[PDB]
């Protein structure tokens, strides 16, 4: 038989970098009712978006 | 130019909205 002790000490220094690009696009919409005691009115919108 | 300050009131009685956005 046979008994074993081990110890071990491990120093890791370590490195990273990075870049990153993101092109981001985008369409909105909207419409809308108005009223009030004698103006009602209504509207409608559209938007282009790029990133 | 009565009816031009009864315009000017009516756009007064309102919002220029907000800018917003959702990039």
């Amino acid at each position: 038989q046979s008994t074993q002790n081990t110890d071990s000490q491990t120093r890791t220094i370590s490195k990273n970098t990075s870049t990153s690009r993101t092109h981001t696009s985008e369409v909105h919409g909207n419409a809308e009712v108005h009223a009030s005691f004698f103006d009602i009115g209504g509207s409608v919108s559209a938007g282009f978006s790029n990133s | 130019t009565q009816e031009e300050h009864l315009k000017e009131i009516m756009k007064h009685i309102v919002k220029i909205e907000v800018k917003g956005e959702e990039a």
